[PDB]
């Protein structure tokens, strides 16, 4: 194949090959789940000791899926401009906001030959003014907002399960939402317990958090 | 401020007093001036304390480096240079500075003075800061090669003393450090107001 | 400004610059160190004697500083640009910290310029081998090696370029500890005309003791390749 | 090898430049570290090229700082780099707030470094097992190529690994003593060597939750680990 | 035109076996005028354990708040998620005026708050970064004054253990003579009482005039 | 056929290949269509939805540069997203240095500037989009399009994309001295759905944004009340 | 000018002599500081002037000639060299950033043939120079406050073929004369001479 | 793209710069003539259609008042040549208040053309120029070429009839040619190898003398047309 | 346009610099060069070209300073090139500026051993960095230094050099090798060196007779010095003699043409 080496070569059928491979590195990553109701996001990760969820400011932060060293660029990237927004402002950096700037940051790298691509996809998930938040970021610069979705290796049975039941997402409260997130990363597989499995939660009056082992018995 | 050393014999003694004085206020009686850099080589402090403080701890971590690096420990003269390098550099830049360098090495013992502007002098005998003009003269007295420790630590702690009572900018407790092939070893701290009845 | 990626990995941990770098060194001439007591020898071949080469030859053992030298094997061009560069190492040192370098330092020093070259975008790798010898200031000496990847290490006796791998294989056998400036002279000839053809003038031969240095003579090294050959019929 | 270029994406989505710096670190020495709860534990295989060496200079322990030390496994000249950025950041934390770098933050200091490419030709082709002692007692964790960082109750690195990861799936239990690591250090040293095992032919270090110093062991003290055995 | 201002007023505070307690009076003073008598920026925390009290010109400390702020929230990234300790925080903050050594930080500074073992501290600072641990501490318009007092009631070097209750009258005492004397201090008091439990905090009204 | 793999280079017979793909790349995307009208301009596309959990107002194809303008992207949305970021800085640009909303023709004329400088770099490729842009500034209703090469044209009516050829033969019989943006609004809406193929894309919704002197002429997305 | 220097070349030799003071304003820290620093085998340089620019400046003349020799087999410099090499370097740091070093020097050598081939003009040479760049050649230069009561002994009592021995005394004489009549105390010299053997101390000048 | 463009081939030659010199050979003729005063150069200017303005086209160029120039081969390169010649003869002025010597400046143009040899990213200059000028060490005319080699010459041509030119030019010159002969030889030489009828106004001509360089106008050289 | 790069700077798969080597041959095509070291001076000879009638002479103020194949580097140095005439003239620049830079520091005569160095280390910079060809040229340096008296150098494309007695680089340069190892003898007159310099360029252009017009011979050797100008430089000192480099006219190359030629018979 001639045209799939670059990202600067656009092949006969209109197709970025090596964009799409890149795409793969985040088809290949450990599971990772995200859900909402009306005041809260719930990230939940399959661990494959691996980082896999990062906050990024008090009301945001971030699970992933592929290249870590990537993962963790953006995650400098995120939380600098976090930053630099509360100390404008004074108030949160709007989440929007933060979509918009990591699908920039994406798009530029698929576009010129000194720069390649992203291997890695995150879940985003935050709390501002206008509500809870999940956004999904491809390598192809691709910013979804969603009620709900699974990334990552089998992630299409969490995406299955989800489907049938994300409807009743906007009543649950915030133990059933946490429950359906895990039946969901369990579909995408050993069994889930406090050593292998990660819980973040983030909304109104919760600033972004990782369950401990001991809050997280609970539910696993 | 006030600030002693000299080689003897047995070593070096380093010796200083604890006040801090803008001129008029005196805002401590407690300052270290005596700055263990790592555990065989120490600094003094006289001038701007918050420049001293800085110069001789980027100094330690050089010090440090050097050993991780070379698997062995770096030299009273090269130590001095690293500081002499960086005052020289930072000449045009208004540093305030009068430190001393000591250490015993393998060529043995190492006094060395060097300042703000980048001047590195080695010698058997110092005194720096505001009170360096008493202590000089109590410390021409009673100073000879052959003192023992016990001696040149009194002798020492008497000319700060001394000091202390007729600088305005020098006072407080006066502490003593024996630098020895060991080492350091802090000797003493004594209020110079209770040295006073001693020596009365 | 050319930036291109020279020295990269290929389909199984192999960097091709720096192994054809270091197929250069196998085809230069050979170089040999020998550690004694208290002197260490270091021994060149030279290309081959002709009427018309300059009688004064040309060095190929160069002094980095006062109490340490340098010989190569590989691109000769190449490895005068790491002798100048060690050259204004010493110097550098002597004027940060007054003390003269250590070798162990000057060693890094170099291998991380050969390092280096192999990460560098826009260079390829120097084509070099160095042999570095000299004294601490307690009068111990040490005796170093590097090559293309920037790998150093210390020896007792060392030999490298061509023919490297049947000099070093006689040296294994032959080496013993404590020999004196006589016999590590003797011993490194010997070691070297295992790779060469005559011992005539295709030698030279430095002798660094603590406190001198010396370029051997036509006439002492004559003297010693003839006690050589001798026992070469044995 | 010039055909694709230093980004090159595979359509498996692995990055060509590290899948091959990987293999690089296989045809290294051998290296491991073990946890215990008391201590944790390095070792390596030297491999000299002949005995004209002197084998002190040939060291695979290398300390960072007075509570943590490296053994590295792969390129030795690109290990003397990342282990130099490790050196000089334990320093400035030190300098900054007065106090020792915890051994994760040292990992992930080492790891950014290794993806700066694209700058520099190619990855390092060099794999790290940091070790030491903060407050969350002994650690131990491993750098990789990709820039991957992770923590590890006993791991190897290099030739021997795979086989050493079958030695560990048996006699490896959590909860063992100093003295059974130490000698299931060596006993894995010997399976997989090519040589005959000797004092002067292999490396040890621990650091101790006694005490919190990487301590380097003599060639005295490692004839009494091959005696025990 | 400077690019300094003095705004005014005073904190001190004393340290305790398991406590320490902090002071900061509320008026921003501007030139012969007062703007508010209600500022609390004169105390800012940085932990659950540590804060930051400082006087001289008022955009300088809100500045100097909000760069250790965010160095403090890039040390947790980097640490696992921890908070640094209060010497640490002290030694990163000396660290940060000296190096505006060549514009400097109009500030008289304070990092306050409890030590490994459960102790007070506090660490004063002068404008380019120099600074000790000692047991009680005061900066500011009326501080001339407060430090003679405080040496006299707790060393009691020219004569013959507190509670958290008996050194928050000591202190109470001592800016209330603060307000009567020093004419850029007055109006409040922001008392804060570090504990290991958490913080107290309890305003405290001084002269208005 | 060596000549398509860089935008830098003519084949033999004058074309630019690595330009021509990426036109395809529009040409199978979503099909958009737009109408500029007495009263100002409307735009209607046709999102593929690719998930039934999708937040609504996720991958937004048309976006506001300037209160009075707008741009619907067709073709890659990420590629156009950077198209978006320069039309908005070429807006403010016109505000703060010449004190005047960009004039529309001029914002179309600089977007296509902006395609076209990748069209002649080797380190760059063409983007993946077109960009319809949406006016009404001081010159008037204004509908132009830039493509990946960088040609920019205005029209009174046009569709991109997959659906373009049967919309385009709707679009030809309004009337466009007459319709209004309230007209419009109803009949592009019935064009999309008429082009709109169900075995291929089952979950799509339209997006529909106007430009008129109802809105006081400020650009953005119609009341969702009228479809 | 608190530290005077003095030299003066003869037929076979210079001797040069600087004053040991080391002061702090007025107080005396040391006076046994050697300022007579040898460049090489058979070159010193004199230098007035603080610790700081004169340390780094005769560094920074020493490794320069360091590189030099190794970059050449050790074959020494000429004097001459030595000297214009020294004045270039004055003369930058006068119009660069940092400034000019303050310093104020008295280079000393005897040239002596590197090979059978050179043809040079064996012998000594005194050079005198100033912290702006000026030098000349001279057959006897001082500098410092005591500078000018020796210049003239010297214009009086100088002559080329003076043997060591008067020299010496002749050097003598004009530390003595710096003592009795400049208020800032020289009151211990070092002198060294440069002669076809090399450098050596002198003893008996005090 | 910081890349060389010119490299060299097994056997030592570097091709480009072969190729390069190919399209200067292939370019129309320009010959030039010394005499014992003066130097004249000339030079085809055929356009390709009567729809063409004939004036406008220059192949003769003033470089500055003792100096001029001709080329053969690629136009557009020339011009770049052209205007560095211009600019490094009044740089000469503007230092040393006197004319740029014909030698130096020859040596500038070559060191240009070296340039587009090695440098990275560029292809060679695909022409020659003929250079001829006058300075205290009298008359010249050179000649180089895309490699940057440059020859001194009595009488010389460049361009696609250069063979003939030459040889028509070793029998016809002496080294005793007055400056109005050289140009009625320069004339004729051009005759000979000339496609079609030779006019004022598809010739271009230029003449040293006096220290003085200066292209003939269209009637000046109608006025030696009619002659030969 | 990475795909269409030629790699001028990496190794090939046998520690092997192909642009070195490929230029090298470049050399060997040129005109050849030879340099002889005598007791009295070094001399270079070149072979030129073929001499067309319609030729012209630059007509210099000065005849010292360049042939077609001599060049003045200094008055101590001097220099033949074999290889692309362009890329001599560059590197010919670098020497000039370089040799006279010295001269601005140390107010002293390069020694000609530094130059040749820094000549070489230009060279060798083109064979590690920056993608692009390198310099194709040798060059022939006689040098006169206190140092080392009268010395011979080649410099090779690789950035190395080395000193000679008697050396040929370009077309027949094995042929006169041969050659010139026969005939050389360490007791040579400068005279006596020319004339060997011009058998051996006689044999390898192959005629009978020397055309004088087809031969270049250049002189670096030494005369008595000028003036000593003692009233404006009292601390002038000037060696007896000085090193010239000389461009030996026809007028001086007839006696030495004709015992070429005597010597060519009796033999």
């Amino acid at each position: 194949n001639q045209y799939d080496t670059n990202t600067t070569t656009w092949s006969p059928t209109g197709r970025l090959f090596q964009v799409e491979y890149a795409n793969e590195a985040v088809n290949n990553g450990s599971a990772a789940v995200g859900t909402k109701n009306k005041d809260f996001v719930v990230l939940t990760a399959l661990k494959r000791y691996q980082e896999k969820v990062f906050k990024l400011d008090d009301h945001v932060g971030m699970a992933i899926a592929g290249l870590v060293a990537d993962g963790r660029m953006l995650a400098r990237f995120v939380r600098t401009e976090c930053m630099n927004y509360r100390y404008m402002h004074d108030s949160d950096n709007p989440l929007p906001l933060i979509a918009e700037i990591v699908g920039e940051k994406y798009q530029r790298h698929i576009q010129f030959a000194g720069k390649r691509p992203f291997g890695v996809g995150l879940l985003i998930a935050g709390y501002d003014s206008t509500g809870p938040h999940l956004y999904h970021t491809v390598p192809s610069g691709d910013v979804f907002d969603f009620k709900a979705t699974a990334m990552g290796l089998r992630s299409q049975a969490a995406r299955t399960y989800l489907e049938k039941h994300f409807e009743s997402f906007p009543d649950c409260g915030l133990d059933e939402l946490i429950m359906h997130a895990l039946k969901a990363l369990a579909a995408a597989t050993a069994e889930l317990n406090i050593k292998n499995t990660t819980i973040a939660i983030v909304g109104k009056g919760t600033p972004f958090m990782v369950l401990t082992e001991e809050a997280a018995r609970k539910y696993l | 401020t006030t600030t002693l050393g000299f080689h003897f014999d047995g070593g070096i003694i380093l010796a200083v007093d604890s006040r801090a004085s803008s001129g008029q206020y005196i805002s401590s009686q407690t300052v270290m001036k005596v700055l263990e850099i790592n555990e065989y080589l120490l600094g003094t402090m006289a001038g701007g304390a918050a420049d001293c403080q800085y110069w001789e701890r980027v100094l330690g971590m050089e010090c440090r480096l050097w050993e991780l690096r070379n698997n062995c420990r770096i030299s009273v003269a090269a130590a001095s240079k690293i500081l002499a390098n960086i005052t020289y550099s930072y000449r045009n830049y208004g540093l305030s500075m009068g430190t001393m360098v000591a250490g015993w090495d393998q060529f043995g013992p190492s006094l060395y003075y060097v300042d703000d502007k980048g001047t590195r002098v080695k010698h058997e005998l110092f005194s720096v800061g505001s009170g360096s003009i008493y202590a000089y003269g109590v410390l021409d007295q009673g100073y000879r090669k052959n003192l023992t420790v016990e001696e040149a630590c009194e002798l020492a702690r008497r000319s700060i003393f001394h000091a202390t009572y007729r600088d305005g900018a020098s006072g407080g407790i006066v502490t003593v450090y024996h630098v020895h092939q060991g080492g350091w070893t802090q000797i003493s701290r004594d209020d110079q107001t209770k040295l006073y009845d001693r020596y009365v | 400004s050319y930036d291109r990626a020279i020295t990269v990995f290929s389909p199984d941990g192999h960097l091709f610059q720096v192994e054809y770098a270091q197929e250069a060194v196998r085809k230069g001439l050979c170089a040999v160190g020998v550690r004694g007591k208290d002197s260490i020898i270091f021994a060149v071949e030279k290309k081959s004697v002709q009427k018309l080469q300059d009688s004064r030859t040309i060095r190929k053992i160069y002094k980095l500083d006062e109490h340490i030298y340098l010989a190569f094997a590989g691109l000769s061009a190449d490895a005068r640009v790491l002798v100048n560069h060690a050259q204004l190492e010493c110097q550098r040192f002597r004027l940060n910290y007054e003390d003269a370098v250590d070798v162990d330092l000057l060693v890094r020093y170099v291998a991380k310029v050969q390092q280096k070259s192999t990460q560098s975008s826009g260079s390829r790798p120097y084509g070099v081998s160095t042999i570095i010898g000299g004294f601490n200031e307690n009068g111990q000496p040490h005796l170093w090696k590097t090559d293309p990847s920037g790998m150093s290490s210390a020896w007792r006796a060392v030999a490298i370029g061509r023919n490297d791998k049947t000099v070093l294989e006689f040296m294994e056998k032959s080496y013993q500890e404590n020999m004196t400036r006589d016999q590590c002279v003797h011993f490194a000839i010997k070691a070297l005309l295992e790779a060469v053809e005559s011992g005539s003038k295709n030698i030279e031969l430095v002798v660094l003791e603590n406190k001198k240095a010396l370029y051997m003579g036509d006439d002492e090294l004559r003297k010693f390749v003839v006690e050589v050959e001798k026992e070469r019929e044995e | 090898e010039y055909d694709r270029g230093v980004n090159t994406f595979s359509p498996e989505g692995r990055i060509f430049q590290i899948e091959y710096a990987i293999e690089a670190i296989k045809l290294g020495s051998t290296s491991l570290g073990i946890q215990t709860p008391d201590a944790v534990v390095i070792a390596a295989e030297k491999r000299v090229p002949s005995v004209l060496v002197d084998p002190s200079s040939m060291n695979k322990i290398l300390e960072i700082d007075y509570h943590m030390g490296t053994v590295l496994s792969g390129m030795v000249a690109d290990a003397r780099i990342l282990v130099e950025h490790a050196r000089v950041e334990a320093q400035n934390h030190r300098f900054t707030y007065d106090e020792p770098m915890r051994v994760e933050s040292c990992a992930l200091a080492t790891c950014d470094l290794s993806v700066r490419f694209g700058l520099m030709s190619r990855p390092f082709g060099v794999s790290l097992l940091i070790a030491g002692v903060d407050e969350n007692g002994p650690q131990l964790w491993q750098t990789d190529p990709s820039g991957t960082y992770t923590r590890y109750d006993a791991q190897a690195i290099g030739a021997g690994a795979e086989a050493a990861q079958t030695v560990f799936n048996e006699i490896y239990h959590r909860n063992m003593t100093v003295e059974e690591a130490e000698t299931l250090a060596v006993r894995i040293l010997k399976q997989v060597m090519e040589e005959e095992l000797t004092k002067s032919n292999i490396e040890i270090a621990i650091v101790p939750a006694s005490t919190g110093k990487l301590e380097v062991y003599d060639q005295t003290k490692i004839q009494r680990i091959i005696d025990r055995l | 035109w400077s690019p300094y201002a003095d705004n005014g007023g005073t904190i001190a505070a004393i340290a305790g076996k398991n406590y320490v307690i902090l002071g900061g009076d509320t008026r921003l003073n501007g030139d012969f005028c007062i703007h508010t008598r209600d500022d609390r920026t004169k105390l800012f925390q940085l932990t659950e354990h540590t804060f930051l009290a400082s006087t001289g010109m008022q955009a300088d400390r809100l500045q100097l708040q909000q760069m250790l702020k965010y160095r403090i929230q890039w040390y947790q990234y980097n640490n696992g998620g921890k908070l640094p300790s209060t010497k640490a925080i002290a030694k990163l903050t000396s660290t940060m005026l000296y190096q505006r050594r060549f514009f400097p930080y109009y500030t008289f500074n304070m990092v306050v708050g409890l030590d490994e073992k459960g102790a007070g501290v506090c660490y004063s600072y002068d404008p380019v970064g120099s600074t000790e641990p000692f047991r009680y501490g005061t900066s500011g318009s009326a501080s001339s004054f407060v430090e003679p007092l405080m040496d006299c009631l707790l060393t009691r070097q020219h004569m013959v253990e507190l509670s958290m209750t008996e050194t928050l009258e000591m202190l109470k005492n001592a800016f209330t003579g603060a307000a009567e004397r020093d004419i850029f201090t007055g109006d409040a008091v922001c008392f804060h009482i570090i504990t290991a439990d958490g913080i107290r905090s309890e305003l405290f009204e001084l002269r208005n005039d | 056929t060596e000549h398509d793999q860089s935008t830098d280079i003519f084949s033999a017979d004058g074309r630019v290949f690595q330009v021509e793909y990426a036109c395809k790349a529009v040409d199978n995307g979503s099909t958009a269509v737009a109408a500029c009208c007495t009263d100002g301009v409307v735009v209607a596309v046709e999102k593929i939805l690719t998930s039934r959990m999708l937040e609504e107002g996720s991958n937004d194809r048309i976006h506001a540069v300037d209160r009075q303008a707008g741009v619907c992207i067709c073709g890659m949305l990420p590629d156009g997203r950077a198209v978006v970021s320069r039309a908005r800085a070429e807006a403010e640009n016109s505000r703060d240095v010449f004190a005047t909303p960009i004039p529309g023709s001029v914002l179309a004329s600089r977007i296509g500037e902006f395609m076209h400088v990748y069209t002649t770099h080797y380190a760059y490729r063409p983007f993946g989009c077109s960009v319809i842009i949406a006016s009404y500034a001081d010159d008037g209703p204004q509908l132009f399009v830039s493509d990946p090469s960088g040609t920019v044209a205005g029209y009174y009516g046009i569709a991109l994309g997959k659906g373009k050829t049967v919309a385009k033969t709707e679009l030809e019989k309004l009337n466009f001295k007459s319709i209004t943006c309230d007209e419009a609004v109803v009949k592009l809406t019935k064009i999309l759905h008429d082009v709109h193929d169900k075995s291929k894309d089952k979950l799509y919704e339209l997006e529909v944004a106007w430009v008129c002197n109802k809105s006081n002429c400020v650009f953005q997305h119609v009341p969702n009340d009228m479809i | 000018m608190s530290e005077t220097t003095i030299a003066f070349r003869c037929n076979g030799f210079v001797l040069v002599a600087a004053a040991g003071l080391n002061a702090f304003y007025y107080i005396k820290i040391m006076d046994t500081e050697d300022k007579v620093t040898q460049l090489d085998s058979h070159k010193v340089v004199a230098c007035a002037g603080e610790n700081g620019p004169r340390v780094n400046f005769v560094e920074y003349i020493k490794c320069n000639m360091a590189l030099k020799r190794m970059r050449e087999h050790g074959r020494v410099i000429r004097t001459s060299a030595a000297a214009s090499f020294m004045r270039n370097a004055l003369a930058g740091a006068l119009r660069s950033r940092d400034g000019a070093y303050l310093v104020n020097c008295l280079l000393a050598g005897y040239d002596v043939a590197a090979s059978s081939d050179d043809d040079i003009a064996t012998g000594p040479h005194l050079y005198y120079m100033d912290y702006l760049g000026t030098m000349q050649e001279v057959p006897y230069g001082c500098h410092g406050y005591g500078a000018s009561f020796v210049i003239a002994m010297l214009d009086r009592l100088w002559r080329p073929d003076l043997t060591a021995q008067e020299a010496v005394d002749l050097m003598q004489k004009c530390c003595d004369e710096v003592k009795k009549r400049v208020v800032i105390s020289n009151d211990k010299f070092i002198c060294k001479a440069v002669t076809e053997n090399g450098v050596e101390i002198v003893n008996t000048v005090s | 793209s910081a890349y060389g463009l010119t490299t060299f081939s097994p056997s030592g030659r570097l091709v480009q710069i072969e190729y390069a010199t190919t399209a200067a050979s292939k370019g129309t003729t320009a010959l030039g003539v010394k005499a014992m005063d003066g130097v004249v150069i000339a030079a085809e200017k055929k356009t390709t259609s009567p729809l063409a303005a004939s004036l406008t086209v220059q192949k003769v160029f003033v470089l500055d008042d003792h100096v001029g120039c001709t080329y053969s081969g690629i136009g557009p390169d020339c011009r770049v040549l052209v205007d560095a010649a211009r600019k490094a003869c009044q740089k000469y002025r503007l230092t040393y208040h006197e004319p740029m010597p014909v030698s130096q400046l020859v040596r500038h143009i070559s060191s240009l053309y070296q340039e587009f040899t090695q440098s990275g990213g560029v292809r060679p200059f695909g022409c020659s120029l003929l250079v001829a000028g006058a300075d205290s060490q009298g008359n010249h005319l050179y000649q180089v070429d895309p490699s940057g080699t440059f020859w001194a010459w009595k009488a010389t041509s460049i361009g696609k009839g250069s063979t003939d030119a030459k040889t028509f030019l070793e029998k016809r010159y002496t080294n005793e040619m007055e400056i109005e002969d050289a140009v009625h030889t320069a004339l004729l030489t051009l005759k000979e190898g000339f496609d079609g009828t030779m006019t004022a106004e598809n010739t271009q001509v230029g003449r040293v003398s006096e220290g003085k360089f200066e292209l003939f106008t269209v009637d000046q050289l109608k006025d030696y047309l009619d002659q030969i | 346009s990475s795909r269409y790069d030629s790699r001028t700077t990496t190794f090939s798969p046998e520690g092997r610099l192909y642009q070195v080597e490929y230029a090298e041959e470049a050399i060997s095509q040129a005109g050849t060069v030879i340099g002889i070291l005598t007791t009295g001076g070094v001399v270079l000879g070149a072979e030129k070209g073929v001499q067309n009638s319609l030729f012209d002479s630059e007509n210099m103020e000065d005849k010292n300073i360049s042939g077609e194949k001599m060049y003045k580097i200094a008055s101590h140095i001097g220099c033949s090139v074999a290889g692309v005439t362009s890329d001599a003239y560059a590197l010919l620049n670098y020497a000039r500026l370089s040799a006279n830079r010295h001269h601005y520091t140390y107010q002293e005569p390069m020694a000609a051993e530094d130059l040749c160095r820094l000549l070489c280390d230009e060279k060798q910079l083109y064979t590690q960095y920056g993608g692009v060809r390198p310099f194709g040229v040798s060059f022939l340096l006689a040098g006169w230094d206190r140092h080392h008296g009268y010395q011979l150098y080649h410099t090779d494309t690789s950035g190395n050099y080395n000193a000679w007695r008697a050396y040929a680089i370009g077309q027949n340069d094995q042929v006169a090798q041969s050659l010139l190892k026969r005939d050389w003898k360490p007791e040579l007159t400068l005279d006596e060196g020319i004339v060997l310099c011009l058998r051996v360029l006689g044999k390898t252009m192959d005629t009978v007779k020397l055309s004088a017009e087809r031969l270049e011979v250049a002189v670096l050797h030494k005369v008595p010095a000028p003036a000593t100008q003692k009233l404006l430089e009292p601390y002038g000192v000037l060696p007896k003699t000085v090193p010239e480099f000389k461009i030996l006219r026809e007028t001086d190359l007839k006696p030495l043409i004709a015992e070429a030629d005597r010597q060519r018979e009796a033999e």
